[PDB]
């Protein structure tokens, strides 16, 4: 669990005995770890992270899709319906 | 497989034909390689007039 | 080896049910025959995993769902008995041989070979775990470098065989390290075809394109899918990455692609589409865009993940080339150009222009398409500043961080 | 009767045209494709189509 590019802050900072208390204090100030509160709070577990292939687990790269609706069914309807107009022209 | 039953001037014919086939598959890489081989195999002197025309 | 990549393909069609009905039924028939011959029954259990009340299920060992369109994927109990019978006999006969081969002297040849033969059987029937473990011994034993590269492609074939991209990925890094260490040209060609199909399975089509054109020049029919399938993938990727100039020179400096001419339904559709883009007449392009989806992306194991991605990207590319050479177009002349209607076109354009990845605007009053793509120094500046914004940012963070500790 | 002439008359049309068209358009900017179509001896639409490739 890492914010932006995972490796970019994993190399940027690492643990020290000196820092360890202050870090724990930061997460307590907001009041929780805020990733284990959320399943109880909603009273469900993920199904809406299953929206797209890339959303569930990042084991691909980004497409820049966000609904992932096949565009073959609409392009097929345009193709045939246009021909007929020209046939009846 | 006919390098074990080989004395014949009859493989000159086959190389030239082979280049023609490759030309019309539209692969000129081995059409050229086999043509050279046909030319070199015809550099020895026994060959009909038709053979050189081809 | 040979029959495994055949079955996995045909099984992928049954896992889907978006594939033509005659294609899906014939596919069912080929995979069932090979359960008897090659014991592909343990692999038949994996197909149910992918479903659970999702379509392409009509299983008798599991839950039969008649709301589905597949009905030839019966997991009979005649099959399931045949498995237990064949499984036991082969383990007993092979074990007895190998024990006595190990006992006779020579680790370098004999004991390495005997264990490899264990991994060949478990590889063949689709048990990955037991192939893995026995082939780990083979690698450890003193053997040539060529043998290790061979066994590594065999393990990685099982990842293709389950059509899980995750398993493959790790194993092909292992060959990628060991191919420089072997210095063997024989299996170098084998690496290229495996790794091409892996770039194909991920969204790196710049890398796949280079590999799959090389697969024409040298193909290897051991453990690897058909020469017509390798030709189809090269065409797909070539269109993706390369525009007219680059694309034309690729398939004109590719004589090997040409000798194969189109001898299957998947191959037509992509090969005809190639001609229409780089010839600058996209009249046929738009009907062929459908056909290529239908006969390449949906049936394949490595492009079904990208089926929707492909058509999104290509719709931009073809329009861009027309907009580049034309300072102005009429929506009507441009509508005629593709073979589309005016209104249909605006929709597709209305997606591409805000990300500003296509650079055009459309006067709907005058009817014309203006092109605001900079073809001057303004274009170069648009590249430069986003890199330099990042440069600034990268140094701000790395510098500040070391001062503090 | 000849496959080979059909191939290379395709090529012949591209080069004869390219030389012809460059000369017509050399001192011109904002020249109508209607004006070009008369002088060159080809159809109005064909002129547009050639230019796009180039």
């Amino acid at each position: 669990m890492s914010t932006d590019v995972a490796a970019a802050q994993a190399q940027s900072k690492i643990d020290l005995t000196k820092k360890k208390n202050e870090e724990i204090n930061k997460k307590s100030l907001e009041e929780d770890d805020e990733f284990e509160d959320f399943p109880i709070d909603t009273w469900a577990n993920g199904e809406t992270i299953k929206s797209n292939a890339v959303t569930q687990t990042n084991i691909w790269e980004e497409n820049w899709d966000d609904v992932e609706v096949d565009d073959d069914f609409t392009n097929e309807l345009k193709a045939e319906l246009d021909r007929y107009k020209r046939e009846n022209q | 497989e006919f390098k074990k039953l080989d004395d014949k001037p009859s493989l000159v014919d086959v190389h030239l034909l082979e280049s023609k086939v490759y030309h019309k598959l539209r692969n000129l890489a081995k059409s050229k390689a086999s043509l050279t081989a046909a030319r070199t195999a015809a550099n020895s002197i026994y060959c009909p007039t038709q053979t050189v025309a081809e | 080896r040979v029959p495994n990549y055949e079955v996995s393909e045909k099984a992928f069609l049954l896992t889907q049910s978006k594939v033509s009905i005659e294609q899906r039924k014939e596919a069912a028939e080929f995979v069932l025959a090979k359960i008897k011959e090659e014991e592909m029954a343990p692999y038949y259990k994996y197909l149910c995993e992918e479903y659970l009340v999702n379509n392409g299920q009509s299983d008798l060992e599991h839950d039969e769902k008649s709301d589905s369109l597949n009905e030839w994927i019966k997991f009979d109990q005649e099959l399931y008995n045949e498995l237990c019978k064949k499984n036991e006999s082969k383990i007993k006969e092979l074990n007895e041989k190998i024990q006595k081969l190990e006992e006779d002297d020579e680790g370098e040849l004999e004991q390495a070979q005997a264990w490899i033969n264990l991994g060949e059987y478990y590889a063949q029937i689709g048990d990955k775990d037991n192939a893995e473990k026995t082939l780990g011994k083979s690698l450890s034993k003193a053997i040539s470098t060529g043998a290790k590269i061979d066994v590594m492609l065999t393990i990685a074939r099982l990842g293709f065989f389950y059509n899980d991209q995750l398993y493959v990925k790790e194993k092909l890094e292992a060959v990628n390290s060991m191919i420089e260490k072997g210095g063997d040209w024989e299996r170098r060609n084998r690496y290229k075809t495996y790794y091409g199909i892996h770039c194909l399975a991920v969204r790196n089509f710049k890398e796949a394109a280079k590999l799959l054109v090389d697969s024409l020049a040298t193909f290897t029919s051991i453990e690897l899918t058909s020469y017509e399938s390798i030709a189809t993938y090269a065409s797909v990727t070539g269109l993706f990455t390369l525009e007219r100039t680059d694309l034309k020179s690729k398939v004109i400096d590719s004589p090997e692609l040409l000798s194969l001419i189109s001898t299957t339904a998947a191959l037509q559709s992509i090969s005809s589409l190639t001609i229409s883009l780089y010839a600058s007449d996209y009249a046929s392009y738009f009907p062929y865009l459908l056909e290529t989806y239908a006969n390449v992306l949906i049936p394949c194991k490595y492009l079904n993940r990208h089926a929707d991605f492909f058509v999104r990207e290509m719709r931009r590319k073809v329009y861009a080339q027309l907009l580049e050479s034309y300072k102005t177009l009429s929506l009507k002349s441009m509508a005629s150009a593709f073979g589309v209607s005016v209104a249909f076109l605006d929709n597709d354009l209305g997606k591409f222009i805000p990300n500003k990845q296509l650079n055009c605007v459309i006067d709907r009053v005058n009817g014309i398409v203006e092109t605001n793509r900079p073809d001057n120094k303004n274009a170069q500046y648009h590249l430069l500043v986003k890199q330099g914004d990042g440069l600034l940012t990268k140094l701000q963070k790395y510098g500040a961080a070391v001062r503090l500790t | 009767g000849d496959e080979l002439t059909r191939s290379h008359f395709n090529a012949l049309y591209d080069t004869l045209l390219e030389s012809n068209l460059c000369k017509i358009i050399e001192p011109f900017e904002c020249v109508e494709i209607s004006h070009i179509s008369k002088i060159i001896g080809l159809d109005t639409q064909q002129v547009e189509g050639k230019l796009s490739q180039m």
